[PDB]
């Protein structure tokens, strides 16, 4: 029944993007269910779509600061785990 | 470019374990 | 007020930048002593000595995946802390 | 270019370590 959850808490992206990113990571659990993972499907399967460089972080208690341009960043919490996504260039 | 700034820690042990 | 053990595990980058990301990370901890904030100063001063961009995370528990260019890239606890910094351009 | 890959342990906490 669940379907495109997930919470946003840093938005900044297209509506395509970020619901893409919500709904990729949501399978990636589906398949690796791994934060690790998580990260490596979205970062290339974007990469390679939408073009590098984007770059993800994914767990439970972690410090994060990175840079990005403009309309590129986009922050979520999804199953019981913080996920963060966007490109740089 | 926009610097991102985070510090996730939920303490979601719950039952289970973090 | 300087001096600090820290684990390489990743080692992708000049001696010194690794060396001084591993004293300057020590004073963040002495300074801050926050996971966000050591990676925030200590990121932004690379980034105008370096020139950017440096990514910086720091933490105890946490997937990631990132695209770095050659020889930008450094991992190695620390404080009972994962300290992550890479620089791309 | 290489992109950087890991997943970080209980190193202090509850537990202590």
């Amino acid at each position: 029944m669940c379907d495109r959850k997930a919470v946003i808490k840093n938005a900044d992206m297209s509506e395509e993007m970020q619901q893409d990113s919500v709904e990729c990571a949501t399978q990636a659990l589906e398949k690796y269910n791994i934060e690790k993972d998580i990260a490596a499907h979205i970062k290339k399967e974007f990469d390679k779509k939408y073009n590098p460089t984007w770059h993800c972080i994914v767990g439970r208690n972690f410090g994060s600061y990175v840079t990005h341009e403009t309309k590129h960043f986009i922050y979520f919490y999804l199953g019981q785990v913080a996920i963060l996504l966007f490109k740089s260039g | 470019m926009k610097d991102t700034g985070i510090q996730v820690d939920r303490d979601l042990d719950g039952k289970s374990h973090k």
